[PDB]
Formats: structure tokens, sequence, C-alpha cells
């Protein structure tokens, strides 16, 4: 069964079917360098039952430059690196049979023993051993799916082959829409018009299913084809046939299987089937391709690699490249350029490419064993040439081995840029997942690790917990509720001893801006951000701009991901940024018209919240403000309008004092909810009722509720009175036993239990689609009175003490299954939703929804964070604009999309000058300095005349304010009114526009220092 | 007939103008010289201010200091903090033929952090306790019920625009909405009342009581405890008008006595005629006490 505890957030990405399939899923995977390694922590980290390892070779001092688990001790001994790194991998997953095997591979080795497993994956293999495999694996039945994928130097190669015919059972993750159907005519074919408020969101071609159509009762699980007709209108074939439409109607979105071919290997070498991850050179992939057979061609003839320098080694490789591109069917001109690189980098191994490709192919074998979603077809190339690009013409004497842990890397970008790399001074804010990996792509690289500068600063400050296991890889079970960043720092220690680093557990806004200062982001050099919200992306935005340093983001989504590039005087910053504010559901809607699951979701969340949480807080703030009942009764006796006295009077009023009146409390605030809302409602509006226009008020998307009557026998009653009263005795504090869970005590409770009958009323339905929250209603006389005779009463019966005045608050745990909140969220959202004939939701999704949990997988985060560290890798190189490059990616198609930065916009003010977001103007002052000096300064020193002045929220100076000319006569020193924080003051001035009457121009943030 | 025009010419050098009203140490703790709404909120907002915000602000008090409406029938008085900026107060004259006529109504208003995203937050003050419904759009709080505010019913058009939409434009909207002869038919389903002899009544017993609580508020408590923001302009106003205070409170004696009438709204159209005479006696008293400022 899913461990839920550890995999819920992979389950939102998959669904229990890919799971399920992956519980019989035997994979093999042959040659063991970084990038086979980190394929395998990937499906290891996935969940595949059984995982085959294989290496043939023993472990190099080389080889300790490029591995996370193996030793000194390892290459000492030349254990063979397959089972020396079987020992940790084994860690990972215990729910995962991990094996290794040693054979040899070659022409005549026997291949019928990888009949057992669905995937074969092979790494630094030789092409004719992989075209007879992939013959062997394309002939079996069913076809063994087959991957190959290699990296060398800055270059790297992702091919897939998964027989002549492959199943996609979904094409994507996206859940299947909903459409409220406004009008559909009869034609041949029938025009169907949505609700035209909300777009279209289909496509030709696709395929639905319609349910709850009025007039046209025929449509009623009708099954049709689609296409589009406009933005918010399309067709789905003749209704002429049909009976006129009348109302409703919802078209549903139907997920269709689909298949995809694919060639042999040997095939594909000629007409390439390439992916283009940039638009702008899609050209490059095919030369990629020539380049990577030629040096496919030249290793086997010469049984090695070209070395670094070696012209000689070069003009074959480029005459290699010429031939075989002479064979192609397009014969695209060999780039000559990358040739040169190709042979310059051949023997390095640059490790953040190797560690995105790893997990690009490790989704690829998802796939292969799901068909969860649409496969590449068939080719992939990933460069990171623009790196070497920026070095024009260096010497190999940079690139040149010599003997350290960082040899492969020196090979391909030169033993300077490794220099400044050591140099770094590196401040990493947040440690998920994207936190650790991105802690041990540093350590792979030897950053931060020079004695005189190189240091790395973390922080973080949540707690390790079984759910962040699968995918924070680097933490184990006995590490649960260890702080994060302390524990990821200790990993990494073992991955590079030579790593100076400092952890922090303090959370990052500006309460905890004194720690770091900017003082403290002086010595920083670049900041990456693995934040999950927006807020804190702003203000770690806000603060490096302020402080002028380059700055990188990512953020993942289930398959899809991004990355944000920021250099100073280069781009634009996180907070150009203005996406849309998100969607506020209409208080009428979640309150009385709820039209989809989400809307009685998110209702029972809000109720249990305001029942849980914010009620019983209220209680204790209201019994701490105020200490005695006989002291409330004597205020309320002279009049005192006390806030909410008379619901804290209700509330205890209605405080049970045993089990059964708890329970009987739960029953009746289920006849609360379920019968007497539902009564009211359809009192203020019954079914007939109508518009002024004279059509249906319960129509799309209004839906008619229903009331339900109890019925301790259901399931969802029993669940629901079960957790309610629970919860209810947590709060009231009122002991009870897991007996009293039974059905059989409630039965026997419920028999003496007794329901108080409904009756109409006046309430004023908020039909307001647009309706914001209101405020309350006055309190009536009936309110005050009552609230005295039951304080009254209340004092009668003792119920006095501060036991009865205080009560337990519950927090919302969401993760945690005893405290039952997603089960009595659940049950309420169900039963809602039952109310208006809405499909029930499963646990899961209610937890998800409810939760707001984000549905990730380790994969795309080590896909999106090996392009995060290439491009900190060119920030540090200092490159020029054109070498950054934002990326967005979605694996599910799967698609990888390059583009440039966003350009800096230079904000012209007048007469041609211009400033930027990286620029801030300053102007050092004295005692005696006025604020006319102030705007003479500012006007000598920029050419252009100050009109109005700021302090932040506050006023300085503005012309057309009454005999503000004498502010400027008077001084800084007084009327800034400074504080000793700083020398200085900031301050915003805005500047004449060359129209009268135009808002001034406003300019880039002045800072006025108060000294010289 | 010339005192429209001395009246015109000279609170126009009256219209626009600032007060102080935040207090502090050099410490920063925020304290209040007068009676404002929102004192909490002035503390508790954010100090990441734009620079947007601000230039709108300015650029708005350029446009109210050149075309404050102004009219001794509806003006509009601007006062605003010395220091500050999105702590706001207002002061309105209710036009003539109205229940509110030539009262004066004191705002506050204040200005989010997003401005010019959502509309300011504005409430009248000069509801008397915070007792007097003085419109449909007008609650006992003072809430103020206006579509561009989005605070009253209308279509987005109608409804705030960061981009389109001014604060004088805001202004214009309450004196011609808020500030009406008919306030009663502004609730909706009064209007469709309109046209009977009941609904013309019940408008007869809304409207003279919102003059007898304007005579009582809006004049009398607005000249005995005058805000010290607008004590002096007030003060000014009501000598110039005091000979058509007397002529209005006379006509709606009179006039309150032909709804007193009928026999049981009447009724209540006496107990405000008493209230009404009881209010005109003491300003009378005021008129007779007070000189050219
Ligand atoms: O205060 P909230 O948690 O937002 O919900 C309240 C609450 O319902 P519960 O009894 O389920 O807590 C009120 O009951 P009391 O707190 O006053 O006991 C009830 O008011 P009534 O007792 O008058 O029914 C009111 O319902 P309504 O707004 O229809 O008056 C309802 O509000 P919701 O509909 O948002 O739950
Ligand atoms: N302002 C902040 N300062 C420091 N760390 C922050 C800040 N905001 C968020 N974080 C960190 O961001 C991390 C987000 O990690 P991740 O996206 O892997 O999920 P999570 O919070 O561990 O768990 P879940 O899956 O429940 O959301 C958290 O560990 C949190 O500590």
């Amino acid at each position: 069964e899913i461990d839920d505890a550890l995999y819920s957030r992979q389950r939102y990405v998959l669904g229990d079917t890919a799971m399920q399939k992956m519980a019989k899923s035997h994979v093999f995977l042959s040659g063991m360098g970084g990038l086979g390694l980190e394929i395998a922590k990937n499906l290891v980290l996935a969940g595949i039952k059984a995982v085959t390892i294989h290496d043939t070779e023993k472990c190099q001092a080389w080889d300790l430059g490029t591995n996370f688990f193996l030793s000194e001790d390892d290459v000492v001994n030349k254990r063979n690196r397959a089972e020396a790194v079987l020992k940790h991998i084994a860690e990972l997953n215990p729910y995962v049979h991990v094996t290794s095997s040693s054979v040899p591979f070659n022409e005549t080795t026997d291949l019928s023993f990888l009949d057992k497993y669905q995937c074969v994956v092979l790494t630094e293999m030789k092409l004719p051993l992989q075209k007879k495999i992939n013959d062997f694996c394309r002939s079996q039945c069913p076809p063994i799916k087959f991957i190959s994928a290699d990296v060398h130097g800055i270059w790297s190669r992702l091919f897939c082959d998964f027989g002549d015919e492959f199943e996609v059972l979904d094409t994507t993750g996206e859940e299947p829409k909903e459409i409220f159907i406004s009008n559909i005519t009869q034609a041949n074919p029938g025009i169907v018009t949505c609700l035209e408020n909300h777009p279209h969101k289909l496509e030709t071609g696709q395929f639905l299913t319609f349910r709850e159509i009025n007039g046209m009762t025929g449509l009623n699980g009708s099954i049709q084809q689609i296409t589009v007709i406009s933005p918010f209108s399309f067709s789905i074939g003749d209704t002429t046939e049909l009976e006129p439409y009348l109302h409703g109607g919802i078209a549903v979105q139907v997920k269709t299987p689909k298949t995809v071919f694919f060639e042999s290997l040997e095939r594909q070498l000629k007409h390439p089937k390439c992916l283009i991850v940039d638009f702008s050179n899609p050209e490059a992939p095919l030369e990629i391709h020539t380049a990577m057979l030629a040096l496919d061609q030249f290793q086997e003839k010469y049984s090695r690699k070209p070395n670094v320098g070696c012209q000689q080694d070069s003009e074959e490789l480029l005459k290699l490249a010429t031939s075989i591109s002479e064979t192609l069917e397009e014969k695209p001109d060999v780039n000559a350029d990358i040739v040169h690189w190709l042979s310059w980098t051949a023997q390095g191994f640059l490790s953040p490419l190797a560690a995105a490709v790893g997990g690009v192919a490790s989704q690829e074998v998802l796939k292969a064993v799901t068909g969860k979603f649409s496969p590449l077809c068939q080719w992939l190339y990933l460069e990171a040439a623009d790196i070497v690009e920026s070095l024009g013409k260096p010497e190999c004497e940079e690139f040149l081995p010599r003997g350290d842990r960082y040899d492969a890397l020196r090979a391909c970008i030169g033993d300077t840029l490794c220099q400044k790399l050591q140099n770094l001074n590196i401040f990493l804010v947040g440690c998920g997942a994207i936190g650790c990996e991105m802690l041990k792509n540093f350590a792979l690289l030897g950053v931060g690790t020079s004695k005189e500068k190189g240091m790395i600063t973390v922080t973080d400050p949540d707690l390790i917990e079984k759910s962040n296991l699968n995918r924070q890889f680097l933490f184990r079970p006995h590490h649960i509720q260890k702080p994060k960043s302390y524990t990821a720092a200790d990993a990494t220690l073992k991955i590079n001893s030579q790593i100076k680093i400092d952890a922090h557990l303090n959370k990052v806004c500006p309460t905890t801006e004194t720690i770091y200062n900017d003082e403290f982001y002086t010595k920083q050099d670049v900041i990456i951000t693995a934040l999950d919200n927006v807020e804190a992306r702003r203000y770690v935005d806000s603060r490096c701009l302020a402080n002028l340093r380059p700055l990188l983001d990512s953020g993942t989504m289930g398959t899809k991901g991004h990355t944000e590039v920021i250099v100073p005087h280069l781009t634009e910053s996180y907070n150009s940024h203005r996406d849309p504010p998100e969607e506020e559901i209409p208080f009428s809607t979640l309150k009385s018209f709820p039209a989809a699951i989400e809307h009685t979701i998110q209702w029972a969340r809000d109720k249990f919240e305001s029942s849980f949480s914010h009620k019983p807080s209220l209680f204790n703030k209201f019994w701490q403000t105020y200490s005695s009942a006989e002291e409330v009764l004597q205020k309320i006796q002279s009049g005192h309008s006390l806030e909410g006295c008379f619901q804290v009077i209700k509330l205890l009023s209605r405080r049970p004092r045993n089990w059964s009146q708890c329970v009987e409390l739960a029953r009746l605030k289920f006849e609360k909810y379920f019968n007497h809302k539902a009564l009211q409602l359809l009192h203020c509006f019954p079914l007939d009722i109508r518009l002024k226009d004279g059509s249906l008020f319960w129509q799309s998307p209004k839906r008619p509720p229903s009331p339900i009557k109890f019925d301790l026998n259901e399931p969802l009653h029993l669940s629901f009175l079960q957790n309610a009263a629970k919860l209810y005795a947590t709060v009231y504090c009122i002991p009870f036993a897991e007996e009293d869970l039974s059905a059989d005590a409630l039965l026997n409770i419920l028999s003496e239990v007794k329901i108080q009958e409904f009756k109409p009323s006046n309430k004023v339905v908020q039909t307001d689609e647009t309706a914001r929250k209101p405020d309350h209603v006055p309190i009536s006389s009936e309110d005050e009175r009552n609230a005295i005779f039951q304080l009254e009463k209340a004092i009668l019966s003792n119920e006095a003490t501060k036991s009865d005045l205080q009560m337990a608050v519950l927090s919302f745990e969401k993760d945690d299954d005893h405290n039952g909140h997603i089960d009595f969220i659940t049950a309420a959202s169900n039963l809602r939703a039952k109310m208006y004939s809405i499909e029930p939701a499963d646990r899961f999704k209610t937890k998800r929804i409810a939760g707001k949990i984000i549905p990730a997988i380790a994969t795309t985060t080590a896909t999106v964070s090996g392009l995060v560290a290439l491009e900190m890798i060119k920030v540090t190189g200092g490159y020029p604009f054109e070498a950054y490059k934002n990326c967005f990616l979605n694996l599910a198609i799967p698609i990888v999309v390059f583009t440039e930065t966003t350009e800096v916009r230079k904000t012209k003010i007048r007469n041609g000058i211009s400033f930027t977001i990286w620029d801030r103007w300053t102007v050092h002052g004295k005692e005696d300095f006025t604020l006319l000096d102030f705007i003479n300064a500012v006007k000598e020193k920029y050419g252009i005349e100050p009109t109005m002045v700021v302090q932040g929220v506050k006023m300085l100076y503005v012309p057309v304010m009454p005999g503000h000319a004498k502010r400027l006569k008077l001084t800084m020193h007084k009327l800034v009114k400074p504080t000793t924080e700083k020398k200085y003051v900031d301050l915003t001035v805005s500047f004449a526009p060359d129209i009268d009457g135009d808002e001034d121009l406003p300019g880039p943030p002045v800072r006025y220092y108060f000294s010289h | 007939k010339s005192l429209e025009e001395k009246y015109v010419a000279v609170m126009k050098k009256l219209q626009f103008d600032t007060f102080e009203m935040v207090s502090e140490d050099e410490d920063g703790k925020l304290g209040f010289k007068v009676n404002y709404h929102y004192m909490s909120q002035v503390k508790n907002a954010n100090d990441a201010n734009s620079a947007a915000r601000a230039r709108r602000l300015a650029q708005e008090a350029v446009t109210l200091s050149t075309s404050l409406p102004l009219s001794s029938s509806s003006s509009v008085f601007v006062r605003c903090d010395e220091e500050r900026l999105d702590i706001m107060k207002v002061l309105i004259t209710g036009p003539a033929d109205t229940p509110y006529a030539n009262g004066c109504f004191e705002f506050d208003v204040y200005f989010p952090q997003d401005y010019p995203s959502s509309p300011p937050l504005v409430n009248l003050e000069t509801t008397g306790g915070h007792s007097v419904r003085f419109n449909p759009n007008l609650y006992n709080d003072g809430k103020v019920c206006l579509s561009i505010l989005n605070t009253w019913h209308g279509r987005p058009e109608e409804k705030w625009n960061p981009q389109t939409s001014s604060f004088l434009q805001v202004l214009v909207s309450v004196q011609s909405l808020i500030l009406v002869a008919e306030p009663y038919f502004n609730e909706p389903g009064y209007e469709r009342s309109r046209g009977t002899p009941s609904g013309t009544q019940s408008s007869r017993e809304y409207d003279g009581n919102i003059r007898q609580a304007t005579v009582k508020w809006a004049m009398l408590e607005q000249i005995r405890n005058p805000s010290p923001c607008f004590k002096e302009v007030i003060h000014k106003h009501f000598y110039l008008k005091r000979v058509e205070i007397m002529a209005q409170c006379e006509e709606w004696i009179a006039d309150i006595q032909q709804y007193s009438s009928d026999k049981r709204v009447g009724r209540t159209m006496s107990h405000h005629a008493a209230a009404l005479k009881r209010h005109t006696a003491q300003l009378r008293e005021e008129l007779l006490k007070l000189p050219c400022p």
C-alpha cells in the first residue's frame, strides 16, 4: 500500500495508478558515472519496486570529483563503483529492492537476462552495442523501453526508443475541464455557446461528454468530438435531429489514450527527430547530433577521446563531422566552432548539466513505465557552449589536469574560473529540496572552499519532516524534527571536506533584517532563492536591488518549472513582474451558492477554522480582557456595549459537560448545517422562483440544494459525527475514550437525543454575486436579554470557573491522521456537495486542495536546478547580457524553452537623461546644508530640476503647499528629524514634465548623507 | 445678492489648506492632536511607501487646490496633515432644497498603500454620536456607500478605476448623490414608492427627521463643538449664512408643520418639529452671538 505520509506530494503528481504500476516495475541501469548515479538516485526516490544497478569499472581518484558517495578509501581498495555506491543508495528508500551487477558487456554478451526489466538505461556505452541492445529490446513482446544518454564536457545527449508503438494513457496532468453552457443551437453542426464570461479553453479535435442538460435531454450522457468555433464557442456535430434547447448543461472534458511511434536507434541516427529548446536556433540540435556522432566515430576509430588543444584531433573530428553530415538527409553546414569546443572539452565532465539531463532521463523512464505523460520523440541535446563562447580563445594550461578532486571541472571551465568559484561568497535563502541539491552541487563544484574568502551561508527556520524525505534526499527518518539547515550542512561536509559553510535557523524577513543587514549583503556575491511563496521573493528581490547584487530564482510546479536570472545593470528584477492577483471566490458563492467541489472544500475549511481556531481564541481573549461573569453582568446592567459578550454567553450556555452532550452538540450542528440552512434558503428561493426577466433562478451556475436526513448507518454521517464529537471534546476539554466512538455507543446516545425542529426566517439572502464580506447585524434586545438570563443561569449552575471561562484552541494540522481534521473537512465538504448534487471528493484530493499542497517531484527540482547552477557559473564569470538565459520547461509534454532574460528598461526622465532600477543617487551634506542647497546640488549633479521631495511616507516639500518655500531654507539636520541609525536618509523626488499639468516624472531613489 | 460672490471670493482662500494631525516625539511614537477615525491604521500601515502613491496624492492635491467646487449651496473643503499624506479630512456643505440644506459634514479619509489601485477609505464623522443614518448610503456609523468606492451597488464602470478615477470625482459624486433633496428614495425600492402618497409621506417623515438631525449636529454641534481643523472656517461660513439659516429654519418649521397635519406620521413630524424649534432657538442665540470672524 502507498505510504501517504511519505509519498503524498508525488501522488498528487502521478496518480495512484502510476504508483501501482511502479509497484511491479523492474529497471536495469548500467554505467555509474555522475549521470548514472543521479539517475539512480532519482529513480530510487521515485519508488521503483526493484532497481538493478551495474558497472564494470573501478573507482579512480578522478571519479571522486564526479561522485557524492565515493571516498578515497574506495579508490585505494579499487572497489568497483556499482557495489561501492550500493551501500549509500540503499539508505534512500527501504521500500526499494536495490540490487547490483558487474557482468562485462560486449558483442558476444547474451542479452536474454534483461527480459525481466521493463526499462533499460545505458551510459558511457559504445554505439554498436547500443544498436544491438536496441534491436533486442524492440524485438521483445512487450518491447523493453530503451534509453541511452551520455555526457562529454559541456555537451550532453539524450535518446529514447519505446518500440514500434508506445501506449500513452494520459496526455496531460491537468484535470478534465468543465464548462457551463449558456446556449446551444439546433444546427449541423450544432453551435455550443459557453457562459461567455470565461473563455473556451479547449482545442479542436478534443473529446467531450455532457451532463445535466435540459431541453436537449438527449445530450445527457452524450459523447461528442469538438471543433473550436470561437474563443467562446465550438461545435460538437449535428444537433438538428435533437429537440430544442431550454437551459442547463455542462461540457466535461474526456481524457483519451494515444499511441506514439518510435523508430530504431540506428535508423534514428539519420533523419533524427529532435526537440528544439531554442526556437531562435533550431538548427543547433542537428549540429549537436552530427558533432556527437563524429565524436563517437573518433572514439571508435582511436579508442580514446580527443586531447585538449590537440589541433590534429580537432581537424580529424572536423573532417569526420563533414563526412558524416554529407551522409545525412539535410546535410547542414558543420559548426566548426562547436567541433572545436567539443574537441577542447572532450575529456571533461560538467556536473550540473549531468544532473539536469539525469533528471530529464529519469522523467523519461517514469513515462516509459506508466504512460502518464507524452514522451520525448526522440532526441534531445543540451549545451553549455555559452560559457566557453565568452572565453574567446583560451589556452590548454587552464584546463590541464593537476591531480585534485576538481580535474574534471577544470578540463571544462579552466582553472581561473575554478578559483573564482572557490572564492565565491554565496547566500542561499530557504532549504527545500532545491537548497539541499544546490548545496550538493556546490560541494561537487568546490564552490566556497578557498581559505581566504569562499564562504557559503544558508538559513531556514523549518524542521525536517517525513513528507519532506521524499524529495529532500539528504535527510533520513532519524533526522526528523532536526533543523533543516543544520542537518543539510552536516550531510554536505561528507561530500566535500574542504567546504566553508555557515548555517542559520532564521526566517528571512524584515524583522530579521538586522542580522542580514546591508553589510552582510555587501560581503556576499550572489544570492539564490529557493522560496515557495511570492512575498518573500519580493522582499529578497527588493533587498538585493537595494544592495546591487545578482539574484537567481526557480519555481517548480509538478512537471512544470522555470528559472529566473537577474543581473545588476543588465536585467529587470523579480519586482518587475506584475502577475495578476489570484482568484477570489465570492462571499455569496462560498456561503450560499457553491457550484463546484472546491467551493464546498473551502467552506468546510473556513467553518472548521472558525469553529475550532477562531472562536475558541475569541472566547479566551474575551475572558482575558474580562475576569468575572458577575463583573460582566454588572457592566451590561450599566449599559456596557461589550463586544461579542452575547455570542460568548451563547457558547458558554451551550458548553457540554459529558461525552453524550458533546455528541448531541455535534448532531445539532449537523442538523443546522445540513437541514436548517438548506430549508431556510429554499424558503427564501423555492425551486420555481424566477428572476425579474422570468428566467430560472436555480440554473447554472446556481445549483439548487436539497436537505438531507441524518442516518447513523451512513459511513459519511458516522465519520462526520465521530470527528465533530472528538474535536468538540478537545476544545471543551471533555475527556473520552475510543470506545465512546463506537457505533453502538453513538446509537445509544442518539436514542436519548432529540432534535429541534426547523423554523423559517427572513434573514436576507445576499444573492449579490459580487458581494463582499458584510458587517454584523447589531445586537437586538433578544440578544442581550438572553445573554443576561443565560449568564445568570450559568452562575446558578456554578459554571463560572476559569476552566469554564477558557477552552482549547486547535491548530490546523493537515498531515497527521490522528487529529482528524482532514476526515472532518472531507466529510463536511462531501455532505455539502451532496446537498447541491455535486460529486463527492476523496480524502487525498481534499487534503491537496484544503492544505494548498503543491504537487512536487524531486526530478523536476534537479532538472531546473542544474540549469540554475549553470547560470550561477555565468554570473560568476561576469559574462555580458547575451549569455544569461531565462528558461521554462514542462516535462509533461516534454518541452524546454530557453529565452534571453528581460533586458533592463532605461527610464527616460528628461532631455535624454535616463535612470534604471540599478541606480540610486547620493548627495553628501553638512549641518548647515539646507533643502534649497539639496535641490541645487541635485540639479547640478544630475542636470534636472527637482520639484518635490518625500521622506518615505512623509512629505518634505511641495511647491503648492502654503509657506513651504520656508522649508527650502530650513536645514537637513532639523527638518529631516534624522535618527542616529544612519549617516544618511533615503527619499523620493519627481521632476517637471514637458507638458504642463502632467504628473511630475518620477526619478531614482535619492540618498542624502549628513556628512561628507 | 452680492452675498454669493463674496462667499465665493472669501472662502476660496479657505477651501484648500493643511492642518496638523500627527503628533510624535523624535522616536516616532504616533499620537494625534484631533479626533480621527483611523488612528490605529495609521500606525499599522506599512512604511514601504510606493512613489506612485505619493505622486498621485501630490497631483490630486494640486488639482484640488486649483479646481475645488465652491458655492454657498454646495462646497468642498480640503484639509490634510501638514506632514503625512494618506490621512485626510473633508468638509461638505449641503445644497439647497435638500434636508441637508446649508449644513456641513466633516469626513475622515484614508489612503491605502496600494493606492491608486484601491479607492480611499471614506467615513462621515458628523453622524452625531454615530446614531443618525443620514442617507441610505450613509448609515449611523457614517459608512459611505458609493459605486466608485466599491461600497454601493453598481456596474464595474461606475466603480473604482485606478487610472481614470480621481478623488475630485468622488467628492463631486458625494455632493450630487448623497446630499440630495430626495434621500429617502435613494434606498432601492423607495424610488419605486415614488408617485404614491404613501411613498411621498414616508419621504416627508424621513426628510423631516434628516432636517432636525442636521440642525442638531451639522449646524449646532458644528458651531458649539467645532473640530479645530475647520473651526474658523465653519464659523465664517455660518456667519455669512446666518440670514439664510434663519430663513431656511423658519421655512422648515412652516413646512414640517404641514406634514404634521397627518394623524400618525404627523405626530412624528410634530416631534421633529419640536426638536427643530428647540435647535432653532439655540441656533438663533448662536447667530446673535456670532460676530464677523
Ligand atoms: O460564526 P460563523 O462560524 O462564521 O458561522 C455562523 C454561526 O454558525 P455555527 O452555529 O455553525 O457556528 C452562527 O451561529 P452562532 O455562532 O450565532 O451560534 C449562525 O447564526 P444563527 O445562529 O443565527 O443561525 C450563522 O448563520 P447566519 O449567517 O445564516 O445567521 C453562521 O454563519 P455561516 O452561514 O457563515 O456559517
Ligand atoms: N522567508 C523565508 N525565510 C527562510 N526560509 C523560508 C522563507 N519562506 C519559506 N522558507 C522555506 O522554504 C522552504 C520550502 O521548501 P519546499 O518547497 O521543499 O517545501 P516545505 O515547506 O518543506 O514543505 P511542503 O511540501 O509542506 O510545502 C521551507 O522549508 C521554508 O523553511
